[PDB]
RNA sequence: ACUGGCUGGGCUGGGCCUUUCCUUCUGGAGAACCGCAUGCCGGUGUGUCGGGGAACCAGGACUUUUACUCUGAACAAAUUAGAUCGCUUAAAGAAGGCCUAUGCUUGAAUACAUUAGCAUGGAAUAAUAGAAUAGGACG
RNA sequence: UACCUGGUUGAUUCUGCCAGUAGUCAUAUGCUUGUCUCAAAGAUUAAGCCAUGCAUGUCUAAGUAUAAGCAAUUAUACAGCGAAACUGCGAAUGGCUCAUUAAAUCAGUUAUCGUUUAUUUGAUAGUACCUUACUACAUGGAUAACCGUGGUAAUUCUAGAGCUAAUACAUGCUGAAAAUCCCGACUUCGGAAGGGAUGUAUUUAUUAGAUUAAAAACCAAUGCCCUUCGGGGCUUUCUGGUGAUUCAUAAUAACUUCUCGAAUCGCACGGCCUUGCGCCGGCGAUGGUUCAUUCAAAUUUCUGCCCUAUCAACUUUCGACGGCUGGGUAUUGGCCAGCCGUGGUGACAACGGGUAACGGAGGGUUAGGGCUCGACCCCGGAGAAGGAGCCUGAGAAACGGCUACUACA
RNA sequence: AUAAGGGAAGUCGGCAAAAUAGAUCCGUAACUUCGGGAAAAGGAUUGGCUCUAAGGGUUGGGCACGUUGCGGCGUGCGGUUAACAACCAACUUAGAACUGGUACGGACAGGGGGAAUCUGACUGUCUAAUUAAAACAUAGCAUU
């Protein structure tokens, strides 16, 4: 099958090597698995030394981490929008490591509401469609929450518009072909601005 | 070296596991711990160049601000080509002894090494190289110090 | 070659095993264990070729079957068990104890030891650090691992082991003025006192020793075996490992021969 | 068995001064020299002396670089040279030997290989660098 | 043992070759042949083709026994030997040969802070809640051997019918406290009831992993003791290792067709009291997470191989030199997929052609320097008529393992 | 105009007909007057639909004052935007996915080739109405 030896290559002087030996059990290769977003599907493979690996064919969720706060919540993936390697990979909605994706902001918004008592990214006030208020059963919370707000700080202007739409850009930091997991963190700041500048021009 | 800009490529280059966008600001002397540029010292009485400390270049093959360690044999040679990108070719000369004729003859070999953007190397310069892990098909050495020219 | 080997061909065995080149084609091939393959003392070779208790191979495996002889206080049931430096083998029925130790000519020899003091050992540490859960531990030259050590103990030192409870009773630092024995290389059996150590950055340092007869010699750190500072704790064999040259060796054999008869 | 001697011949040095002699820091350690108390008959073993500070050890800072040579470390069993033991000698072999023993004891050595790589001393012979538009050395 | 003699001419001295002479662990062949110690032998030409027989199986007091098996008759659950068969392990070790192969193999010297590792040896795991509960004094269905009935000229080919076991397969709870972070019912403004989580494996993000001279001065927040009642102070926990790491290890927020944390087996017979089939209690086989060790394996740094120029330029179609982003592999790497530069070796002999070429330790021949041989008892590499592909297994691109083509049969 | 199987066995003689044919990418011998032979010989691709990438033009760049009614100027004096912003405009080249009764220069248009001998060097010209050739002419050479 596929071989990963360097014997069949040609030396740096241009000389052509001669036949030495047949292909060996080690130095082998395996068929690549092209991960796509869809309902979950994972296959098992028995690798060297009796261990096992996981070929991921279709995934729909994975862990993504918010940097400054430090929270990781499981959510669903909307689509992939950029990949530094090949453009044809991007649109076909195939997922690998270091792929820029777009994610749903509902779990992060709800956690933000629970941890901090302030609303984040709400321009629906013009519609007043989903206005609702629930009486909060305490008074000790305000000193703690206002202390957190006055100490930690405020979010940068770029990120609230993304939360207003409910979709955020992120970069995959996991190995889908190796571990069968799509993991990453939401990207922000000047590193975000580089991608936004490149994405639409 | 002379580099016009640091980000002139399709992807974004950054040092791994170096957090760069932190809400709280803390000033620390440590290179990588506080959140600013990271660097260390290889050892063997080799001093980190000054240009590295304040430089902005990103390199995964430089012995400084990189993920490569210098270990193994240390060699010397004569530089013959420095006109390609981030790679140099060195020539080393020696004398072989023929026992039957009771006298020597000269021989030479060619070597390929990776040059960091911290140094600026031109033709006819003295260099010292150290062994490292395979960086390419035929690149296994890294430059550490350039001696002043005659 | 499609896996690891399981046979060892005779005429390739280590020289210090002292195997005749005739009378067979194969060698015992000691099994895997705590000691290196190159420098080990198989139990079958020791019992049959040195003590002359067993005539040939067939009854050699029968002898161990009664569990009469033990090493390091624990019974071993494989005939080709790799014994090594400093190891103590105890036979209760006959009433003597043996320790495998180099002679002055670089081979294993029989050495009687007393029963009461033959119940402890000592070995050099290879690396010291904390393991899982933050518990510090060390490993010696005979694959003995001990957790929670003395914080002053560092690498390359030697530690005294009780051999019954595995507690760190005592230890010896590695510094100048200590008494050491070489364990690898050509300088087999010499005993000397550390004079001074100079190190070379990049590995493979050398150390200089000096014999009792004002001789001077050097060896690698991986080959030095410290057994005390003064008045060595273990009992050295006859000759004290001084390596007189052939001139005095020839003088002494006729001198004692003529003195006796 | 064998001792002294001979300004005996050297031979290998190890200190000096000649305009030259030998870089350097910290820490450990620690004697010598003089003296003391007590022992004694002017110094010592006391030392749990102080005016001490040979030599050593463990660590920092610098030193033109090669070729060359000396001494070390590391490196295979077998083979070659080569020491010992009367398989009746020998080619071989690593055995055996000792009064009488219901026992004791030893050997199974050593040098070379020689190319490349790692340390140390020597500094002739053969190459290389340095202050001239001073862009030179020092406080 | 550092040695020579015969041959051109009418006779002489030389260059020069022809001949003689000796060794061979160097082969063939001829004549002849009594004894003693040791014993190489279808390598050379055909890595050409093979009838016949053999060369790999394995059981302990200790995995699974209802043999219409034997033997006894203390074991009414058994207890010896136990055919057969299930299950576990080995069969990738040994043995043969030298076809290909000219920086390829190999040798000496380095390395893995760039990986996998059966077995042996030594240490090592409070299931917090799930599932008030499922049973824990212990879970649930098949199958072998076997009785009996068949097919084909033919094989270590097999059908359907009826039973029953696991250390085969599949599930599943029981010996503690401290501690940690969120949410907080509560309001007095300080606080406070209560809820939940937290072994190990996997993957990602973040934090700590200190140094090696000292002296003040404020400002904001703003601790005690002493106390004169204004105040005087201020003193201060650990923190490993390498020449060198993002190292060893700890902590936080979560996740998972997802592991492990023991429903196994046998030979020896004791202690308590509330006296009930009550409780406690010693040595060994078959396992199991992580670390250490051993046998190793794959890659990897430097230098060293026969003759030939009537072989002087070679390499990048369809990777040739290097950069970047990924895929794949046990891991690094142009090993592979995309984008961007135009490189790399050579008269100091590259590239190619010959080799009646496996490499080395080494054999033959000697003043010294050398010449020649090395398939072959020791080490390393490759192959089983010629090519490729693959299962099981830690380990195979295996041929006394399978699949397909070609040539024989 | 078309024909099963054979493919020049027909005939003085492959006469007539058939076969190849555009463009892009590979590959190309003997011989030679070194210019050629060469489109040598011999191979692969070609539709529809939805996308990606490359090849351009025009207008703008700081202060410090003085006329003319926020503007054209007159000037003096610094920096080269680590090349930015807006608008305008036709075609040519390369690459990818999907799709079909495997078809796609779909009509038209459109070279058969190779190994040798005789003869004239080549381009050119003539018997209008039976012969276009080896005949004539040609540059070169030699003579009067
Ligand atoms: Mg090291
Ligand atoms: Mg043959
Ligand atoms: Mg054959
Ligand atoms: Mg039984
Ligand atoms: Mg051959
Ligand atoms: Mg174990
Ligand atoms: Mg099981
Ligand atoms: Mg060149
Ligand atoms: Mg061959
Ligand atoms: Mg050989
Ligand atoms: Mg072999
Ligand atoms: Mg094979
Ligand atoms: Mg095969
Ligand atoms: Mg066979
Ligand atoms: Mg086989
Ligand atoms: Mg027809
Ligand atoms: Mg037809
Ligand atoms: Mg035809
Ligand atoms: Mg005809
Ligand atoms: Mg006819
Ligand atoms: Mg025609
Ligand atoms: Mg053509
Ligand atoms: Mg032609
Ligand atoms: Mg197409
Ligand atoms: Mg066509
Ligand atoms: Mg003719
Ligand atoms: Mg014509
Ligand atoms: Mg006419
Ligand atoms: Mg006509």
């Amino acid at each position: 099958g596929i071989s990963r030896d360097s014997r069949h290559k040609r030396s740096h002087t241009g000389a052509k090597r001669a036949f030495y030996r047949k292909k060996r059990a080690f130095e082998l290769g395996r068929q690549p698995a092209n991960t796509r977003i869809g309902p979950k599907r994972i296959h098992i493979v028995r690798t060297r030394g009796g261990n096992h690996k996981y070929r991921a064919l279709r995934l729909d969720s994975g862990n993504f981490a918010w940097g400054s706060e430090g929270c990781t919540r499981k959510t669903r993936i909307i689509g992939v929008v950029y990949h530094p390697s090949n453009n044809e990979l991007v649109r076909t909605n195939t997922l690998t490591k270091s792929a820029v994706v777009q994610i749903d902001a509902a779990p992060f918004r709800q956690w933000y509401e629970a941890h901090y008592g302030q609303p984040l990214g709400r321009r629906r006030q013009q519609k007043q469609g989903q206005v609702v208020e629930e009486v909060k059963k305490s008074k000790s919370v305000e000193k703690k929450q206002a202390a957190r707000f006055a100490a930690h700080g405020k979010v940068d202007p770029a990120l609230e518009k993304q939360f207003e739409a409910g979709r955020l850009y992120a970069i995959i930091s996991s190995r889908p072909g190796q571990s069968g997991r799509a993991d990453g963190y939401i990207l922000e700041g000047e590193e975000l601005a580089f991608y936004q500048r490149k994405l639409h021009k | 070296a002379t580099e016009l800009t640091v980000q002139s490529e399709r992807a974004f280059l950054k040092q791994p596991h170096i957090f760069l966008n932190s809400k709280v600001k803390v000033k620390s002397t440590r290179p990588g711990k506080g959140g600013r540029r990271w660097y260390k010292d290889v050892g063997l009485g080799f001093k980190t160049p000054k240009t590295a400390i304040e430089g902005h270049y990103i390199d995964k093959k430089c012995p400084f601000t990189g993920m490569v360690s210098i270990r193994g044999r240390i060699l010397t040679g004569r530089v013959v080509s420095t006109k390609m990108h981030r790679t140099i070719i060195i020539r080393r000369e020696y004398l072989h002894y023929i026992p039957k004729y009771n006298r020597y003859e000269k021989r030479h070999k060619n070597l390929a090494a990776h040059v960091s953007p911290a140094f600026r190397v031109e033709e006819g310069d003295m260099v010292v190289v150290g062994q490292c892990r395979p960086l390419s098909k035929t690149v296994r050495f890294n430059v550490l110090r350039v001696l002043p020219r005659t | 070659a499609r896996g690891p080997k399981k046979h060892q061909k005779r005429l390739s065995a280590p020289s210090h095993w002292l195997l005749d080149k005739l009378s067979g084609a194969y060698a015992p091939r000691p099994s895997t264990g705590p000691h290196k393959l190159r420098d080990c003392m198989p139990l079958i070779v020791f019992v049959r070729n040195r003590l002359k208790y067993a005539l040939n191979y067939r009854e050699t495996k029968a002898i161990m079957m009664q569990r009469l002889v033990k090493v390091d206080g624990k019974v071993r049931t494989d005939i080709t068990y790799p014994a090594g430096f400093m190891d103590v083998i105890t036979i209760e029925k006959t009433g003597e104890n043996f320790r495998l130790i180099y002679d002055t000519k670089g081979r294993f020899t029989v050495h009687r030891i007393t029963d009461e003091e033959a119940k402890y050992k000592l070995g050099k540490v290879k690396r010291v650090q904390l393991g899982r859960g933050g518990v510090p531990f060390l490993v010696t030259h005979d694959a003995r691992t001990i957790r929670y050590p003395d914080p002053l103990i560092k690498v390359n030192d030697t530690v005294k082991i009780d051999l019954e409870t595995g507690k760190i009773t005592d230890f010896i630092k590695f510094d100048t003025g200590a008494l050491a024995m070489i364990t690898g290389g050509r300088n087999m059996g010499r005993v000397g006192v550390i004079t001074h150590r100079e190190r070379h950055d990049g590995g493979f340092g050398i150390v200089h020793l000096k014999d009792a007869l004002d001789n001077t010699f050097a060896t690698r750190e991986s080959n030095v075996f410290v057994i005390g500072s003064e008045k060595p704790w273990i009992s050295l064999p006859k000759g004290k490992g001084v390596k007189l040259t052939i001139a005095e060796e020839r003088d002494q054999r006729r001198a004692r021969a003529l003195a006796a008869a």
